[PDB]
RNA sequence: CACAAACGCGUCUCAGAGAUAAUUAAUGAUUUAAUCUUAACCUAAUUAACUCAUAAUAAAUCCAGCCCUAGAACAGGGCACA
RNA sequence: CGAUGUUGGAUCAGGACACCCAAAUGGUGCAACCGCUAUUAAAGGUUCGUUUGUUCAACGAUUAAAGUCCUACGUGAUCUGAG
RNA sequence: ACUUCCAAUCAGUGAAAUUAACCUUCCCGUGAAGAGGCGGGAAUAAAAAAAUAAGACGAGAAGACCCUAUGGAGCUUUAAUU
RNA sequence: AACAAACUCCUAGCCCAAUACCGGACUAAUCUAUUGAAACAUAGAAGCAAUAAUGUUAAUAUGAGUAACAAGAAGCCUUUCUC
């Protein structure tokens, strides 16, 4: 089928601008408290798993050096060491991750 | 419903529009006239 | 209606024009005592349709009047006013009631009331007895006939 | 001021969101255990049945379906219909909702406070009973008006009696005009192009529009419908079910409105069932556990014999 | 009409959706912490859940080999699952991993992403959303109500 | 073009507007426009049909004395058909010629 | 049309002619050439008409300014404010005197369309029509069906 | 029928009052008989439509997120004890 | 004629009554049964097959009945192309 | 009944036939003889998304049928000239 | 009776419709001969005027943000898996 006339800029502006096609305007923004950047309530935050993914990246990378083979998997528990630490008694037993850098602040110890 | 056929106003069936009591008064008056034109041309 | 739709339009104001708002309200009481002359309670049918197919429906004037009272009335100024679009506007000025139950909030804004375009006649029993003797016998029965 | 949406639990501690549930689960069971003395909380005044009366109905939850076998080897399916949490709700005089008939108002099973608009919970606080999930209007008669809050039981209806089912069906969302309406098919194989399920012609030539009957293509299911002489055969009262035979409107977990029968036979057949409704209290007596029809094969009797 | 269908139609068919989640499944045991598809990510922890389930049963089991041969395509990580993941899990029963909806990949697609991991993996914590603490006015409106509750009843 | 036909057309519809505001003031007072109009054209009172529309509308007692003198002019008119036609001319009914 | 243009009532600036007629012109300027052939019916004018029309409308000022120019244009003001642009480019001599006296007799206002031919002011002389100036009043003013307090 | 569903070949349900056309009968006048009456009053037997009783619908203004026997989108029902 | 696409079927049918069936009734060379004929009524219904491209028609089986006709002899921006 | 490619929502790029102006209804009647526009009446808050193809004598090709043109061409011969 | 025209009166005038063909009076915008010198006058000359040729070229819309198009998964980022 085809048109049979032009459509006149009086009808195209009304359905160009209906409600239902506008952008709807989000309620559900909040300043994350940790690093005070934006996020919303359902999601986490991107600046702080952000900062979590670059971390893990790394471990992994040192992983990938301890384990030179491409089917060699530990078969016992992991345990990530920073710098100025030592294994402790219960962390016996498990291999060892070492990491120049100093622990950070948000990855707790056990 | 009931359609006149063809034009309404020529050939074989016509509109049955029928003659009203304001053109009877308007002929007869035209005659009265006339009758008397006929009357002051006479002598 | 004749009357009805006069004042409705305000067609009885000298200051009429129908770019203003002009217009009257006019409250009808007791149609459901209305006198259709002639045969027309059986004759006169009022049609519509639904829209769907088989949807035509014609009603006899006497059927729709047992059903809705105040059809008859309205029906018939609804189609003596101008066909404009002040039609709508101008029916809602108009209060029918179908006998003499009006609230009175409706009592309290009326001012006038217009005289009854048709003079109702009296039956028999409604004369008076020196009406009954003052029209003249016209003609003398014989005393034998048994009616 | 652009106020953030906010929910009930968005501002609750991890220590605080079970008190919270406690709370309220504590003071529904205490408003539902306080309603269950209907004729010791100075209650409406009771009149005797009169012909042409209504009663009032129920709103039951539909559970499943059972076979069922009656005393001359015949096979019937009902459908088990539980009222879990049925209350009257308001009452409206005879001049105010009809002009003919009285209206009483039935409430649904209990939901949760958490999720209702604020109207709707503040009327609920005024009666004191849970929020409901389905509202549903009885007309009844002024004869038999029950006073607001009195609770209702499956023993309101007595097996024998014929009874209708009014609920939203199951919903098949935008089907085809073949499945919506029935038409017949195109051929499959016989050369057709493009055409197998259409509804073909849809109008004629000459009048050069589409009727307003016209069937299409559209929404199909979702609407509320209602079935007409359903017997009740058995009647359950501790766990009150409620069978009715054939089937009945609406998925699995639904919500059922129940009422007698209005078919012209079935008329003036409660002067023998409970008026206006079954009170546990006044008997002062104990049902049986299951009450049965007369025709109805019981899971104890002996088994049938043809002698 | 889908109704009562909880499973989800992904890849090219019913062969392709176990395969796809196959992979998935592989790559959570050896990470322990992966990031997909929110949908698929959805699908691939009831299997994760169930998983762990045959893990438990033992490595002499025959059936719990032959499940755990099928799903982990690389052959170096059933002893991992029979010996790391199964001994750390015993004494939860349903608790052995987290989803969390992870922002919208900055890419054309903008596909809706989701982090899935396992129980006390050797990772940095994700942000999880950390609640009120109770200090909070709300809060101590109402512990006055359970100190009130509790002095009486 | 619509400009000039409605031109022409603007003198017709004041016209009509004019007879409907005369009608409405002359049912007022109980006489139909028709009477109103030939038995006051018998009192050789040559006023057109817009200012008989002013004098309804701003002047209402001018306009009864009008539908007054109509009113009276039309009652002579009916008595002298009723008699034998030898009745003098009504008292407001006397022509009178200006020569 | 007159829908597209603008509309005013007939209105008399300063309620001219009602105590003294005041001549609304106030004054004229003529912009000529001594040269140019389509100056001509304006130096004739200036010669002959000028002076003697001076002489009968005191109200006004004269202003004739020769310079080089190539169509002849002469402007008149108005008390109320208004300025009309005029051209009197290649005119013959009685052209001009017609066109000068019509700008002598304008009131000034706007030339655009009059809503009405007609002004007044307190044009309701004896009353005003209103829907009751011709209903009788009933006794005690009661409404038509309306019942007596006693 | 290799999904927790859909589906038929399977199962369930399906109604009262008014009102009429032709026609039939009573009482009875113009025409003191008779005669169903574009004569009056009252009244009876009587097609289908049609109209209605009746039944369905019913709470203005929690709604981010998740679930759904709700669904194209948008809506709708659940998320206290589960 | 700077295009109104053309027979039959398939799908969906809208309408008229000069009615095939279903309901009421008058007449009969109407005892009953089966019929003939006339008045009133259009809400619903009007089958499946062999041959022919067929509408039509013949034939087999059945049904309360397998009605007449209009709708671009409805319906190809829904299908079929045997003619 | 169930799968895949289409489909509908979200993100990216983004074409075509068509188009006098349109603020683009229904019915009967009229009419260059089949009306969204005329006449008599009816209906009528405004917009968006998804569907079905009765009409806009729908879009596409200056009708292939038929006739006309002292307009062409191919073929055949007992046409005319050679 | 009344209401009712391009008819006819009333007040002023510049004082009576039209298709093919024919007659007349004016005139927009260019160049040249003399004037003119905040843009004109009298003349002589012409590529002397576009709401309409399925017109030409270029640019814009409407149809339409519609039809339709593409990259197997995870990760330690380029190595292992699924086909
Ligand atoms: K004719
Ligand atoms: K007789
Ligand atoms: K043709
Ligand atoms: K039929
Ligand atoms: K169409
Ligand atoms: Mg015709
Ligand atoms: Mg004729
Ligand atoms: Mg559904
Ligand atoms: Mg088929
Ligand atoms: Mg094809
Ligand atoms: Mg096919
Ligand atoms: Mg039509
Ligand atoms: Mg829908
Ligand atoms: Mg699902
Ligand atoms: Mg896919
Ligand atoms: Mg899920
Ligand atoms: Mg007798
Ligand atoms: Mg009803
Ligand atoms: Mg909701
Ligand atoms: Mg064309
Ligand atoms: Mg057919
Ligand atoms: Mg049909
Ligand atoms: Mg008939
Ligand atoms: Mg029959
Ligand atoms: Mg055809
Ligand atoms: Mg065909
Ligand atoms: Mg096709
Ligand atoms: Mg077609
Ligand atoms: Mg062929
Ligand atoms: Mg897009
Ligand atoms: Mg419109
Ligand atoms: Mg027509
Ligand atoms: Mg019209
Ligand atoms: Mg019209
Ligand atoms: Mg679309
Ligand atoms: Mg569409
Ligand atoms: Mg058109
Ligand atoms: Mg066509
Ligand atoms: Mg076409
Ligand atoms: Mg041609
Ligand atoms: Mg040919
Ligand atoms: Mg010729
Ligand atoms: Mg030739
Ligand atoms: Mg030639
Ligand atoms: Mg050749
Ligand atoms: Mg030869
Ligand atoms: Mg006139
Ligand atoms: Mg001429
Ligand atoms: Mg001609
Ligand atoms: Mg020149
Ligand atoms: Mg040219
Ligand atoms: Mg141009
Ligand atoms: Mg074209
Ligand atoms: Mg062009
Ligand atoms: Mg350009
Ligand atoms: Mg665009
Ligand atoms: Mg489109
Ligand atoms: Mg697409
Ligand atoms: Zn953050």
């Amino acid at each position: 089928a085809a048109p049979k006339n032009r459509r006149s800029i009086e009808v195209n502006r009304c359905r160009r601008r209906n409600p239902q096609k506008l952008i709807k305007v989000k309620n559900n923004i909040d300043v994350c408290p940790e690093c005070g950047h934006l996020k919303q309530k359902h999601i986490l935050c991107g600046y702080c798993y952000e900062k979590v993914r670059k971390e893990t990246a790394e471990i992994r990378r040192q992983m990938g050096k301890q384990e030179g083979g491409p089917f060699r998997a530990p078969t016992t528990e992991t345990v990530v060491l920073y710098s100025g630490e030592t294994p402790s008694e219960q962390d016996q037993g498990k291999r060892i991750i070492e990491r120049e850098r100093k622990r950070p602040s948000w990855f707790t110890q056990n | 419903r009931n359609r006149i056929p063809g034009r309404q106003w020529i050939g074989k069936h016509r509109r049955p529009r029928p003659v009203s009591a304001q053109a009877k008064q308007n002929m007869i008056r035209r005659l009265e006239t006339e009758a008397e034109n006929q009357y002051w041309l006479s002598r | 209606a004749a009357m009805a739709s006069v004042k409705l339009q305000g067609l009885h104001k000298p200051v009429y024009h129908q770019l203003s708002d002009c217009g009257d309200h006019v409250v009808i009481m007791n149609t459901r005592h209305i006198a259709f002359s002639g045969n027309k309670w059986e004759q006169k049918v009022y049609s519509s349709h639904t829209g769907y197919p088989g949807g035509f429906r014609q009603v006899t004037a006497a059927q729709l009047h047992q059903k809705d009272p105040v059809a008859i009335v309205k029906l018939a100024i609804y189609g003596m006013l101008p066909k404009n679009l002040h039609r709508r506007t101008m029916m809602q000025r108009l209060h029918l009631f179908p006998d003499e139950d009006i609230p009175e909030d409706i009592l309290k804004n009326l001012v006038e009331e217009l005289p009854q375009p048709r003079k109702v006649p009296r039956r028999l029993d409604e004369y008076t007895q020196e009406e009954i003797e003052a029209f003249p016998r016209v003609w003398s029965p014989p005393e034998d006939y048994r009616l | 001021h652009g106020k953030s949406v906010t929910w009930w639990d968005e501002h609750l501690s991890e220590e605080n969101v079970p008190f919270v549930k406690q709370l309220v689960s504590d003071e529904n069971k205490a408003q539902l255990a306080s309603k269950l003395c209907p004729l010791k909380d100075e209650p409406w005044p009771i009149h005797p049945w009169e012909p042409g009366s209504s009663r009032v109905g129920l709103i039951a939850l539909k559970l499943g379906m059972m076979p069922l076998w009656t005393k001359d080897g015949q096979k019937h399916v009902v459908t088990l219909l539980q009222v879990q949490d049925c209350h009257v709700l308001k009452y409206t005089p005879k001049e105010n909702h009809n002009g003919r008939m009285a209206a009483l108002t039935v409430g649904g099973k209990t939901v949760s406070h958490f999720h209702k608009s604020a109207s709707i919970l503040e009327f609920y606080q005024e009666l004191g009973l849970p929020p409901k999930q389905k509202v549903k209007i009885f007309n009844v008669t002024e004869n038999a008006v029950i006073k607001p809050g009195t609770p209702l039981y499956a023993a309101h209806f007595r097996p024998g009696q014929y009874v209708d089912v009014t609920a939203k069906t199951i919903g098949k969302g935008f089907q085809g005009v073949m499945r919506r309406w029935g038409f017949k098919g195109q051929p499959a194989t016989h050369g057709q192009t493009k055409t197998h399920r259409r509804p073909g012609a849809i109008s004629t030539g000459d009048v050069a529009r589409v009727w307003p009957g016209t069937k299409m293509p559209g929404q199909l299911g979702n609407i509320d419908r209602t079935a007409f002489g359903l017997k009740v055969w058995r009647i359950n009262t501790k766990h009150n079910i409620i069978y009715v035979n054939g089937s009945v409107p609406g998925h699995k977990n639904c919500l059922v409105k129940i009422k007698d029968s209005k078919l012209p036979a079935y008329k003036d057949f409660c002067k023998n069932l409970p008026f206006p409704t079954y009170f546990p209290d006044g008997d002062e007596e104990a049902l049986p556990e299951d009450l049965y029809d007369e025709n109805v094969c019981q899971p104890g009797a002996p088994s049938i014999t043809f002698t | 009409i889908s109704h009562g269908r909880v499973f989800r139609r992904l890849g090219l068919g019913p062969e392709s959706r176990i395969h796809l989640l196959q992979n998935l499944l592989t790559g959570l045991v050896r990470h322990e912490r992966i990031e997909a598809s929110w949908a698929r990510v959805d699908e691939l922890r009831g299997y994760a859940e169930k998983l762990i389930d045959y893990g438990k049963l033992g490595d002499t089991n025959e059936r719990a080999m032959r499940m755990a041969d099928f799903w982990l395509t690389e052959k170096d990580l059933i002893p991992k699952l029979f010996q790391v993941l199964a001994p750390r899990f015993q004494g939860q029963n349903g608790g052995y991993t987290r989803m969390l909806q992870i922002p919208n990949r900055n890419e054309q697609d903008r596909a809706k992403m989701a982090v899935i991991e396992y129980k006390g993996n050797c990772l940095p914590p994700l942000p999880l959303p950390r609640r009120d603490s109770n200090l909070t006015l709300l809060n101590q409106l109402l512990q006055g109500l359970r100190q009130d509750q509790e002095a009486s009843s | 073009v619509k400009c000039t036909r409605a031109r022409r057309l603007k003198k017709r519809s004041l016209r009509t507007l004019w007879i409907n505001r005369i009608t409405a003031a002359s049912q007022e007072h109980g006489l139909k426009y028709p009477a109103f109009i030939i038995n006051l054209i018998k009192c050789q009172v040559e006023l057109n049909r817009k200012v008989l529309a002013d004098l309804a509308i701003y002047e209402p007692k001018t306009f009864k004395s009008l539908a007054a003198l109509a009113k009276r002019r039309r009652e002579e008119g009916f008595a002298a058909a009723l008699g034998d036609g030898k009745e003098p001319d009504g008292i407001f009914s006397r022509v009178v010629q200006h020569r | 049309t007159a829908r597209g243009t603008a509309s005013r009532f007939l209105t008399s600036v300063l309620h001219n002619g009602l105590g003294r007629y005041v001549q609304q012109l106030q004054r004229l300027s003529f912009s000529l050439s001594r040269d140019a052939p389509s100056s001509r019916g304006a130096r004739e004018f200036v010669e002959r008409e000028v002076t003697d029309f001076a002489r009968r409308n005191p109200g006004v000022v004269i202003y004739v300014n020769p310079r080089p120019c190539c169509v002849p244009r002469v402007v008149a003001e108005y008390l109320n404010g208004a300025v009309r642009e005029e051209s009197i480019h290649c005119k013959s001599v009685e052209e001009i005197a017609a066109l000068v006296q019509k700008l002598a007799d304008q009131s000034g206002l706007d030339v655009i369309r009059i809503r009405k031919p007609f002004h007044t002011d307190s044009p309701s002389i004896q009353g005003q029509w209103h829907p009751f100036t011709n209903k009788p009043t009933t006794l005690g003013g009661l409404r038509p069906r309306e019942v007596q307090d006693p």
